[PDB]
């Protein structure tokens, strides 16, 4: 079967450089083109280049001209990705296309190497508890984890023991460190009645901080 | 370059329904167009290529369309799989360009979101700064506005949102706004609010709470 | 020795149209025998030469038969900021034809490709094509694998390496018994040329109108050469298959060669992957050795032997002169793990200019008594010089050094007689196998009934 | 004593002729009855026979026609000799044998033509500049040799049709060289240029104007120009009293019989001409090339001596197509052809030191053998041909014919021919094996059993139907 297996997720600053990698499984790299795309959730998706790896010519897209170098290795089997200069709009999801039958075609995916650019240095999370204020049915509680990096955190509530009624969000950037927010709903004969514990884990930093949720 | 047109942003159906995505190019690419399929959290599949031909492996009930520049993929009976992002894409010319994206999204009645305001935490404050967080959870459809009051104004500055995918179980939405500011700016203020605007209500759901009362 | 000359059947096509320059036997779905003939001159629509093939149903009366329709337009697609273009116009499609299963292919060894990019071009060539239909189910396919889409100038710059733009795909053709197609193509690679492959049942299962250029994964070809031995050497001038290494689960490629090294000629013996596992030197230069090659067992121990055509041969006579007549060559496969060694028998043409070896057929075992035997095929042959097939019968020892019977052409002068040849196969099934001869010079096609042996 | 003739006790005159080449035949009528008719003829005379009644043919040879060898082949309408005698008579009775002579000379100051087919693809442009003066470089050195040179001039590429030709963009066809900087003629087969002349200056103002094109593969259509200047005795103006060198130039591979089918071209060549008006082998994109058989038969028909004049890196090729081409000689030609004219001079020298002789039309039951005299009135036995020779040389050959038997037919004639040339011994043969005294013979004679029989040379024979 064809599979495109890519690199693992990157991490790195601004101003660096780093080189993906796309290795063919179940075929030879050699027999199609390869394609390299950008994806963004803003932006969607953008064609970079291609490369015929029997012989290395490669195209561009004008706006990748100068950041995008596209390589290859028949020895490895292997297509590449290398950028450089990078910069903040850099930061996407990275995903190598070949075609099945159309030689022009864009069939078949890798799963897709992650980048990250930022000068963040490993910090770890703020936990916060999040009690309601001083009435109904249903009663709601939150737990707020603030200006860690890098991604990503798990957050359970009691230690996996309170799982239904939980919405946990995905975090978001703000200013070169991320803030995460999870929110869990239960009756009012549970709580305070009940221990709530929020408990986050940052495995970056190498820290398991849980905080109890108290009323005010 | 040739610009990919691709209609509908997201559409609001159930299983077992006929539904078509269109895409309109700039200029005519006689058929020299491929669709695509992404499943939440999950990389590409290719469903078309050449305009109508499958790749090997979809089902039948996908099918695709269209002459000149505008195009159109159709399913046939929507499964559970189905949805997803699809997205075409043009290789009549170089640089290839893709769509802008289509979301298939589970329809359901509509439902009013549970509002709940939390304040600024005890250890952040004794830290310096000083967050308000507001839930709004369950709700359909996804469309929904969030503002936020500070003493009966609005205040736009220092917003952070975060939004979940349509929920497995329920197939509702939830929304998390956090509102940051420092602890001295914190406590020049008492009334804290933030206002939901759904279709579900004319009049917006608001929640607050006042610094220092409890 | 048992072919019946009195009473033949005549298939005809249309006049000019070159129908029965090449020919095979096709059986269908349940074993009804018929006969597809290439006509590589027949005119298109735009009322110009492109080719045709016919699929003659079996008939002791013959006559007219059918067409077997293939796509006679030329194509155009607009992709990649590229503009791709085939050619049919005097692309010759029915120059081979070739049966396997319930399959026919027929080749288009001239058709012509072009790549437009701005002011540049790939060059308008003739890579060749191959055309693929299931007559009961109407399904169509083809199979052009020189095809690219490289400019002319990337060529100059990398000296001419790999380059297929003038392979001539189908020049020559055979399928193996699993259902390989393996194309011959003479000009492959600046001339020296090369062999394609691939599954029938890859190349309908990857296949779409309209597309121009697409792969094959399956597909496997032979490789270029810094060797001048190969230079303009024609290497897929002929292909045939057989079993020559003593394991039953590979089967080997036999390719002719005939302008090897310097006109030399040579015949190779590869395996599947076109590793080099014999070479059959030709004994004369510009005599053509490897025009034609055949495959089939003739003395009896199953192990497959060689015949080799040479139809050019000029044959030593008294006073120092030489007299074109041609020859062919049997070669006998040793037991086990052994090169092929001097051929076994010489077979040499009587005629001037008669091309004796033009063709080679294995008939099957023609007198059923346990050997098969085979057709050599002089197009120019006989006394008037209207061409003769002529008959050997395999024993222990090989061949029989001389004819068992000679077929004489009917048709007049220039009939080309034999240029085309085809055997071993039952077409009235009363138990003996029968002989197809193809004569394009006439535009028909003459088979030949075995009989019970008097 | 008694001989063969007597012991094999012969039934007539005929009968005893046969016996041997010695035995004669007595038919007087007072020959006593127990003396043999057919014996020795010295013991026919012993025996008292009539010298006018004895048959004894005796195996002899006349000359003809026995004109002088020429001094020079120079003059004359082609009143020129190259072989004497011409014609002999020959007489031979059964089983028997006789002996004659021949002599051969290549002939001072004999005309020459010599027709210049030239290979023009593009690595020959630095070839046309070098031979601009060839055609009065060429007469000058020709003309220690002879006093009536004609040359003349002819060019080819290769066969204009794909794959051989490139045929786009539409500009490929006016001008091969576009993609070049430069210009190139369209692509021809062969196109004659100049007719065989004696005004040298012709050939040097002809191949000032000429100019190379532009093919796609190394092998060249040449073999198809040495077909149409053989073939086309008219257009190319070979004459009938003349050597006749056909000097190929090229520096590469030759395309041969066969290879047109990457052409589509399946026609066997027919060894035509297809030179027209315009001067261009017409039949170029429809016709195959030419085998080296056909090649063959059409140069010794038309007595053309081929030279293969060819650069070192092909020289090994065409050195072995001229063993299969008997009477092709090679030179090694230098990338520019600036040493081809002393390879013409070389060749031709090469060309007329041998004589070899043919023999056309030989009756089955005649035999020859040869004993040849070359060099220094040196013998060698059993061979017809010389080698080593110089233009002036003359050698000789003694032939002996046997007959086997005698033969129905009592009247033939062949030929003796050197290879190449234009003379030719003529020996008319006559088998001398009847007696004369047959031609009066007496049918029903009233002497042979009451005229059951018949009466001649002195005996009674059973008459027809007996
Ligand atoms: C022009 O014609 C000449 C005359 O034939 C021709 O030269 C010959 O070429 C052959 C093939 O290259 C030579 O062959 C060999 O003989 C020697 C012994 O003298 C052996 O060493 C060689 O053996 C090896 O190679 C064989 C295959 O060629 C193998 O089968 C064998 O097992 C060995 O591995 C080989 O048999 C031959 O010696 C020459 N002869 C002369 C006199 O040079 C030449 O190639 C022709 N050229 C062109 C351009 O047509
Ligand atoms: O003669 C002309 O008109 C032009 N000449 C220009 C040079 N051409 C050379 C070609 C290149 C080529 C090698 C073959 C082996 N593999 C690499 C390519 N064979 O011959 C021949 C024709
Ligand atoms: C005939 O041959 C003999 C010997 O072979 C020779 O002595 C004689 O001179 C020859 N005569 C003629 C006329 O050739
Ligand atoms: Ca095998
Ligand atoms: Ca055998
Ligand atoms: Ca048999
Ligand atoms: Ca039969
Ligand atoms: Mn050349
Ligand atoms: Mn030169
Ligand atoms: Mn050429």
């Amino acid at each position: 079967e064809v599979q495109l297996q890519q690199s693992g997720a990157e991490l790195v600053k601004p101003g660096a450089s780093v080189k993906l990698s796309c290795t063919a499984s179940g075929f030879n790299i050699k027999d199609t083109y390869v394609h390299w795309v950008k994806q963004r959730p803003e932006q969607g998706l953008e064609w970079i280049g291609r490369i015929d790896p029997a012989n290395g010519y490669t195209k561009y897209d004008p706006k990748f001209q100068g950041k995008a170098t596209i390589t290859a290795d028949t020895s490895s089997n292997t297509a590449y990705l290398q950028l450089s200069s990078l910069t903040s709009e850099d930061t996407a999801v990275y995903y190598c296309v070949r075609p099945l039958y159309d030689y022009y075609a864009m069939d078949y995916w890798g799963q897709g190497t992650s980048v990250t650019v930022s000068s963040a240095k490993t910090t770890a999370p703020s936990v916060y508890p999040l009690a309601p204020v001083c009435t109904g049915s249903s009663v709601t509680l939150g737990c707020l984890v603030k200006g860690y990096f890098p991604e990503p955190v798990t957050l359970t509530w009691n230690s996996g023991s309170l799982s239904s009624g939980v919405h946990t969000f995905p975090a978001v950037l703000q200013s070169d460190l991320y803030t995460l927010s999870s929110s869990v709903t239960v009756t009012s004969s549970t709580w305070p009645s009940q221990s709530i514990t929020c408990n986050v884990a940052h495995p970056a930093s190498s820290t398991k901080v849980d905080k109890k949720i108290e009323p005010r | 370059d040739i610009l990919m047109t691709q209609s509908p942003s997201s559409m609001s159906v159930s299983l077992g329904d006929t539904v078509s995505i269109t895409c309109h190019a700039s200029q005519g690419i006689s058929s020299n167009i491929g669709w695509l399929q992404q499943k939440p959290g999950k990389s590409f599949m290719g469903l078309i290529y050449y305009g109508t031909n499958l790749v090997d492996g979809v089902p039948s009930r996908f099918s695709g369309s269209g002459s000149g520049a505008d195009y159109s993929l159709t399913i046939s009976s929507l499964d559970s799989e189905d949805f997803a992002d699809y997205y075409c894409v043009q290789y009549a010319q170089l640089p290839y360009t893709f769509g802008g994206g289509t979301k298939l999204e589970i329809k359901r009645a509509d439902a009013a979101p549970t509002v709940s305001i939390f304040p600024p935490s005890s250890e952040q404050l004794t830290s310096g700064g000083a967050s308000v967080v507001c839930f709004l959870n369950n709700f359909y459809p996804k469309d929904i506005n969030v503002k936020w009051k500070i003493d009966g104004s609005e205040r736009q500055n220092g917003v952070l949102n975060s939004w979940t995918d349509q929920d497995s179980k329920d197939s509702t939405y939830s929304m998390s706004s956090t509102l940051t500011l420092t602890k001295d700016e914190y406590e020049r203020h008492n009334s804290y609010t933030c206002e939901a605007t759904h279709k579900t209500s004319t009049s917006p759901i608001v929640k607050s709470f006042n610094r220092n009362e409890c | 020795l048992n072919l019946d000359p009195v009473q033949l059947t005549f298939y005809a096509g249309p006049n000019g149209s070159q129908f029965g320059f090449s020919l095979d036997f096709h059986k269908d779905s349940h074993g009804r025998v018929a006969i597809v003939v290439g006509a590589p001159r027949t005119l298109g629509p735009s009322q110009e030469e492109t080719g045709g093939v016919f699929l003659c149903p079996w008939r002791a009366e013959g006559g007219q038969c059918p067409s077997l329709l293939f796509d006679l337009r030329d194509e155009t697609r607009n992709v990649g900021s590229q503009t791709l273009q085939t050619f049919k116009a005097r692309q010759g499609l029915g120059a081979s034809v070739v049966s396997w299963s319930d399959v026919i292919v027929a080749c288009a060894p001239w058709q012509h490709w072009n790549v437009l990019e701005k002011t540049e071009e790939a060059e308008k060539t003739p890579v060749g094509s191959c055309f693929l239909a299931q007559p009961e189910s109407g399904r169509r396919a083809e199979y052009s694998p020189c095809r690219g889409n490289t400019l002319s100038r990337i060529y100059v710059e990398n000296d001419f390496s790999w380059d297929k733009r003038y392979c001539e795909a189908g020049f020559s053709s055979v399928v193996t018994q699993a259902g390989e197609l393996v194309l011959g193509a003479p000009g492959g690679y600046y001339f020296l040329g090369l062999l394609a492959q691939a599954p029938v049942a890859d190349i309908f299962s990857s296949y779409r109108p309209g597309i121009l250029l697409w792969h094959v994964s399956s597909q496997s070809l032979s490789f270029d050469s810094s060797n001048p031995e190969y230079f303009d050497g024609y290497w897929g001038y002929s292909v045939a298959v057989g079993e020559f290494d003593g394991d039953l689960n590979t089967t080997e490629y036999v390719v002719g060669a005939p302008t090897w090294s310097w006109t030399l000629g040579a015949v190779e013996i590869l395996d599947s992957y076109y590793q080099r596992l014999h070479r059959l030197r030709g004994e004369q230069m510009a005599s053509y050795f490897g025009h034609s090659v055949a495959v089939t067992d003739v003395n009896g121990d199953g192990r497959h032997d060689l015949l080799v055509g040479a139809p050019l041969y000029m044959e030593s006579r008294a006073d120092r002169k030489l007299a074109e007549v041609g020859r062919v060559y049997l070669f006998l496969q040793p037991r086990g793990p052994h090169a092929l060694g001097a051929p076994s028998l010489l077979l040499t043409g009587t005629q001037l200019y008669g091309r004796f070896g033009s063709a080679i057929a294995p008939l099957g075992d023609l007198d059923r008594d346990g050997y098969n035997d085979i057709a050599v095929a002089a197009p120019y042959g006989g006394p008037s010089g209207r061409g003769q097939v002529l008959v050997f019968l395999g024993q222990s020892e090989g061949l029989r050094s001389r004819p068992s019977q000679v077929l004489d052409s009917p048709f007049p002068t220039g009939s080309a007689f034999g240029f085309s040849l085809r055997g071993a196969v039952d077409i009235d099934d009363n138990g003996y196998p029968d002989l197809i001869v193809g004569a394009y010079g006439a535009n028909q096609v003459a088979v030949y009934r075995a009989q019970p042996v008097v | 004593g008694p001989n063969i003739c007597t012991t094999r006790g012969v039934s007539s005159c005929q009968q005893c002729l046969a016996v041997s080449p010695m035995c004669a035949w007595c038919s007087d009528e007072a020959l006593p009855l127990g003396s043999p008719r057919c014996d020795l003829k010295e013991n026919l005379l012993k025996d008292n026979c009539a010298p006018e009644s004895i048959e004894f043919p005796v195996s002899e040879a006349r000359v003809l026609e026995d004109r002088p060898l020429s001094d020079k082949g120079s003059g004359d309408s082609s009143q020129v000799t190259q072989v004497s005698p011409q014609r002999i008579a020959l007489r031979l009775r059964p089983d028997d044998s006789k002996n004659f002579s021949i002599q051969v000379r290549q002939v001072e100051d004999y005309p020459v033509d010599i027709y210049y087919l030239m290979d023009l693809s593009y690595s020959m442009k630095d070839d046309l500049w070098s031979i601009q003066n060839l055609g009065t470089k060429l007469a000058t050195q020709m003309r220690k040799l002879t006093s009536n040179l004609r040359i003349g001039f002819g060019a080819f590429v290769d066969k204009p049709v794909s794959p051989y030709m490139y045929i786009s963009p539409p500009e490929a066809l006016e001008n091969p060289c576009y993609d070049m900087k430069t210009t190139c003629l369209p692509m021809f087969g062969y196109k004659h240029v100049l007719t065989l002349t004696d005004q040298v200056t012709r050939f040097n103002e002809e191949v000032k104007k000429q100019s190379v094109s532009r093919n796609r593969d190394a092998p060249e259509g040449g073999f198809d120009a040495i077909m149409q200047a053989t073939v086309c005795d008219e257009k190319i103006g070979w004459r009938n009293d003349a050597s006749h060198l056909l000097v190929f130039t090229t520096d590469a591979k030759t395309h041969i019989a066969l290879d047109g089918r990457l052409a589509g071209i399946v026609q066997p060549n027919d060894g035509q001409c297809h030179v027209g008006s315009d001067n261009h082998y017409s039949a170029s994109t429809t016709m195959d090339y030419p085998s080296l058989g056909l090649m063959t038969e059409k140069l010794s028909q038309k007595n053309i001596n081929l030279i293969f004049a060819v650069t070192e890196n092909v020289v090994n090729l065409y050195q072995n197509y001229s063993e299969l081409i008997p009477g092709t000689t090679v030179g090694v030609l230098s990338m520019d052809s600036s040493n081809v004219l002393q390879l013409i001079v070389d060749a031709y020298g090469k060309i007329r030191s041998k004589v070899e002789l043919e023999v056309r039309d030989l009756p089955e039951e005649l035999s020859l053998s040869f004993n040849a005299t070359c060099l220094n009135n040196e013998v060698i036995p059993g061979l017809k041909s010389c080698m080593g020779l110089k233009i002036g040389d003359t050698v000789s050959f003694s032939i002996e014919a046997k007959v086997r038997g005698c033969p129905q037919e009592k009247e033939k004639s062949f030929t003796i021919k050197p290879v190449g040339f234009k003379d030719s011994l003529i020996v008319q043969v006559t088998f001398d094996c009847d007696c004369a005294c047959q031609a009066q013979a007496e049918p029903n004679s009233h002497r042979c059993n009451n005229g059951n029989g018949t009466f001649e040379c002195g005996v009674c024979r059973c008459g027809p139907g007996w």
